[PDB]
RNA sequence: UGCUGUGAGGCAUGCUGGAGGUAUCAGAAGUGCGAAUGCUGACAUAAGUAACGAUAAAGCGGGUGAAAAGCCCGCUCGCCGGAAGACCAAGGGUUCCUGUCCAACGUUAAUCGGGGCAGGGUGAGUCGACCCCUAAGGCGAGGCCGAAAGGCGUAGUCGA
RNA sequence: UAAGGUGAUAUGAACCGUUAUAACCGGCGAUUUCCGAAUGGGGAAACCCAGUGUGUUUCGACACACUAUCAUUAACUGAAUCCAUAGGUUAAUGAGGCGAACCGGGGGAACUGAAACAUCUAAGUACCCCGAGGAAAAGAAAUCAACCGAGAUUCCCCCAGUAGCGGCGAGCGAACGGGGAGCAGCCCAGAGCCUGAAUCAGUGUGUGUGUUAGUGGAAGCGUCUGGAAAGGCGCGCGAUACAGGGUGACAGCCCCGUACACAAAAAUGCACAUGCUGUGAGCUCGAUGAGUAGGGCGGGACACGUGGUAUCCUGUCUGAAUAUGGGGGGACCAUCCUCCAAGGCUAAAUACUCCUGACUGACCGAUAGUGAACCAGUACCGUGAGGGAAAGGCGAAAAG
């Protein structure tokens, strides 16, 4: 039936794109977390 | 080269350098059209321009 | 401060070869040589018709370790060991067992 | 404009058979520019170097295609293409 | 925030024990107050926020002081 | 495999293996496994069983080919037709088209494919995005507020 | 430094070089697209749109530079409203972000324990937030002692699981005193005299010393076994070098090295030297931190749960004395002793390792050891925060 995930390209990127974590204090802690894990991608960017 | 080229005025080091510009859009032309034999050139040039350009820069600076 | 190099008569220690002697067609940097009538190896060869390269089984000569080569010494007719000396002002090598330079 | 960055612009020819048609029926070149060239730049780039007259220049840009080497998973590098057409007056030719 | 621009005093923490004795996190607050106050050699009227304990303090020292000492720590009324 | 010890064990030795092992007396322990619906991998079992995804349906001739019920060609048959047709937005991202290949993938074969490998392919003053303008809503210089982080909001500046 | 080279998977092509412009290693330089504090405006990061000023050029457009906020200082401007302030614009100087642990401050749990549970505990821990430095913090007595005395702080070992605290339960837990590491004291709250006179900071230079490339660097043959000797057997030699690694098995004497002895054009770390500029010594006479000490009320910190509870901190309400003075000495009072609050700076011993080098291990050896010996924070799973693998070995040589 309908699941869960309808995607959406401007809706993902306004709520975990770069931009919007790099807003708060919060998301630049995750991106923090995320640079010290080492990870390939930080956020969803295309 | 080197000292060749250091002891030119910048004037000549600009007219060398568009031929080289020339010559290096030649030979990559050459090779794009598959009739280049020594690739060796394009090295040659493409790292001769950078000789020239670095000339450039410090006769500028100081 | 390499001491076996290019075109040095050398004679073998060790290996099939031992006791052999030939001439240096060129070093590779993992500290192996590659001498004259040296170490061949037959080797099976893929016709390759592009290069017109016949197939078959060519006799090749394979890189042997630098360890196991001595510097042949003319005079004394024995393998020798080298050292490093400045004469001149340059850096150059001789024979440790009669001093001599080369 | 500056020549200096003109002879930057064009990398080569382009070889295929949609290429060949337009050059022999519609008097038109095609060509792989450095993906920052703007249609100025390739009017301008063409009419010097190699001297002839360009009518108009249309582009658009290949996004390269997905490869496998060996397991792994490479992506062949973006380009454009620009379709030159020169004015039925000039003839360029392969010698 | 609630600060006195005189004697520096902020919102400090502490408990109710009650009766018995049950401790539980609360806050004291300062005693502020928006003033007006006459500064004679400038000819004006400086509004401060002041504590009970910050207008006495004012009262002792005249204003020119406490200013010169808003002046010298380096924040603005 | 043979021998020996009350027992955990030990010794010798045929094949395999192709470079490390270790007496004696001491020392230190990640020191001994069948269970924990234990944890990982491997292989069983049911069993060559159930199942092969709409009860719209197939038949023949020729071609290709190692091999054709399924691929291409032709001929009849049958189903959808306010769709099982045609065009977009979204979303995907090369799946498009050609040649070539058949291991794996495709619930069977596959010569076929949305599979593999190589090449080609997307041409705009007037179609969209960009851009101009704002909605809800967001951010928000100063400003008000707040233990700190921060919350609210003015001028603005974004947002189809 | 050099006879070889043009990084790897990875051959080859096309070349460059062999006595020093091939390559390689280090020192200083040049370049350093775009995103990102992101800083000209915006923005769905790696994009979209500009403004101003120079500079061309056939005059089609191109190049190049500047343009964020905020703090401070200056300059000019400048309302209500006369002076004035606010405000506005330009300019110079700095800040913003990132980062392992350690550090100081601002907030601050619950599980748990108590064989239930509320005081208590867990614990001022986890965690959040701010600020800082290579350390920070602390620090020159309104300190303790006991009628004898000590002489700032920090750290280690005792004292001592004692004195005490505590639903006197569970628990928590000192100090005085002693041994040690380390040791260093200063300035302002002001005048005069002699003045650049101690110190300290900035900068050159010299030598010395470390770092960042490097150079040399001992002495072995025969014979059997074997695919191959470094192994067995025989005779030698080196050792300030028998650390360790590699070579067709297990090499002091084959190669790299190792002990030992060396070297810097240039950049930098520390030392004295010396010059310099800025910083002020010394002496004499003064002076001596008020909404503060204490108090009332409410909390907190002291081992110390309001208790007989001193001592410190302060949200609140108050409120003195000024060396003819004040504080402390575990309620409190007198006597005796000691000390000078309400101003500020200070090395060392101490804590830590994102990171660099060297050495080591009765540490592991691919289900172990890091999640990660392998192109791993990868594939893959999740909208997201996040989760998170599997996977080593032909041989001496590819002779594949
Ligand atoms: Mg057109
Ligand atoms: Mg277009
Ligand atoms: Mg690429
Ligand atoms: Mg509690
Ligand atoms: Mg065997
Ligand atoms: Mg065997
Ligand atoms: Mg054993
Ligand atoms: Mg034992
Ligand atoms: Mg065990
Ligand atoms: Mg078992
Ligand atoms: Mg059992
Ligand atoms: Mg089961
Ligand atoms: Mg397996
Ligand atoms: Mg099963
Ligand atoms: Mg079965
Ligand atoms: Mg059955
Ligand atoms: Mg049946
Ligand atoms: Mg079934
Ligand atoms: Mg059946
Ligand atoms: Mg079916
Ligand atoms: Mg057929
Ligand atoms: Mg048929
Ligand atoms: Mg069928
Ligand atoms: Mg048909
Ligand atoms: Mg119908
Ligand atoms: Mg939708
Ligand atoms: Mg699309
Ligand atoms: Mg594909
Ligand atoms: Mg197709
Ligand atoms: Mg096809
Ligand atoms: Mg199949
Ligand atoms: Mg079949
Ligand atoms: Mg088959
Ligand atoms: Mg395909
Ligand atoms: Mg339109
Ligand atoms: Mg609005
Ligand atoms: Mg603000
Ligand atoms: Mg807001
Ligand atoms: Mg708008
Ligand atoms: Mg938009
Ligand atoms: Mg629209
Ligand atoms: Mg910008
Ligand atoms: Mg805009
Ligand atoms: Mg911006
Ligand atoms: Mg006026
Ligand atoms: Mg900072
Ligand atoms: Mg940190
Ligand atoms: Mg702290
Ligand atoms: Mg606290
Ligand atoms: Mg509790
Ligand atoms: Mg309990
Ligand atoms: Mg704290
Ligand atoms: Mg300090
Ligand atoms: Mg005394
Ligand atoms: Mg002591
Ligand atoms: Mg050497
Ligand atoms: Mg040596
Ligand atoms: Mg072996
Ligand atoms: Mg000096
Ligand atoms: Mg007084
Ligand atoms: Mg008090
Ligand atoms: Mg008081
Ligand atoms: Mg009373
Ligand atoms: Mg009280
Ligand atoms: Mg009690
Ligand atoms: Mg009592
Ligand atoms: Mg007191
Ligand atoms: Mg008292
Ligand atoms: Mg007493
Ligand atoms: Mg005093
Ligand atoms: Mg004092
Ligand atoms: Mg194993
Ligand atoms: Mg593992
Ligand atoms: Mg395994
Ligand atoms: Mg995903």
């Amino acid at each position: 039936m309908k699941r869960t995930f309808q995607p959406s390209v401007l809706k993902r990127n306004r709520s975990h794109g770069f931009r919007a974590r790099m807003a708060t204090k919060n998301g630049r802690q995750v991106l923090a977390r995320r640079r010290a894990k080492g990870r390939a991608r930080l956020t969803v960017s295309k | 080269k080197a000292k060749e080229l250091r002891e030119k005025s910048v004037e000549e080091l600009n007219t060398e350098l568009l031929n080289l510009l020339r010559e290096q859009f030649n030979l990559r032309m050459q090779a794009a059209s598959g009739q280049l034999q020594q690739s060796h050139l394009l090295k040659q040039v493409r790292r001769d321009v950078a000789r020239v350009k670095t000339l450039l820069n410090e006769k500028a600076g100081a | 401060a390499a001491k076996i190099r290019r075109d040095d008569e050398v004679i073998v220690l060790t290996g099939k070869d031992k006791g052999k002697r030939g001439k240096v067609k060129n070093v590779l940097s993992s500290g192996k040589v590659i001498v004259e009538g040296i170490n061949l190896v037959k080797k099976h060869q893929k016709p390759v018709p592009a290069l017109n390269q016949p197939g078959g089984i060519v006799e090749k000569e394979a890189a042997i370790q630098v360890s196991n080569v001595a510097i042949f010494n003319a005079a004394t007719g024995k393998a020798d060991r080298v050292g490093f000396r400045f004469e001149d002002g340059k850096k150059v090598r001789f024979f440790k067992s009669n001093s001599e330079t080369i | 404009i500056r020549e200096e960055r003109l002879l930057k612009v064009l990398r080569a020819p382009h070889v295929s058979e949609k290429a060949s048609t337009a050059m022999e029926k519609s008097n038109t070149i095609v060509l792989k520019v450095a993906k920052d060239a703007t249609k100025a730049e390739i009017k301008a780039a063409v009419q010097k170097l190699f001297e002839v007259e360009v009518e108009v220049v249309n582009t658009l840009v290949v996004k390269g295609k997905v490869k496998r080497h060996g397991q792994r998973i490479g992506r062949r590098s973006d380009w454009k293409k620009a379709y030159v057409t020169l004015k039925e007056g000039q003839n360029l030719d392969f010698v | 925030s609630r600060v006195c621009q005189v004697t520096g005093k902020r919102p400090v923490t502490g408990n109710n024990r009650s009766h018995a004795l049950n401790a539980t996190k609360r806050r004291f607050l300062p005693n502020l107050h928006s003033h007006r106050f006459w500064v004679e050699s400038e000819k004006r009227f400086v509004t401060l926020r002041v504590s009970a304990k910050g207008m006495r303090v004012i009262d002792k020292k005249g204003i020119d002081t406490v200013l010169a000492e808003l002046r010298a720590r380096g924040e603005k009324y």
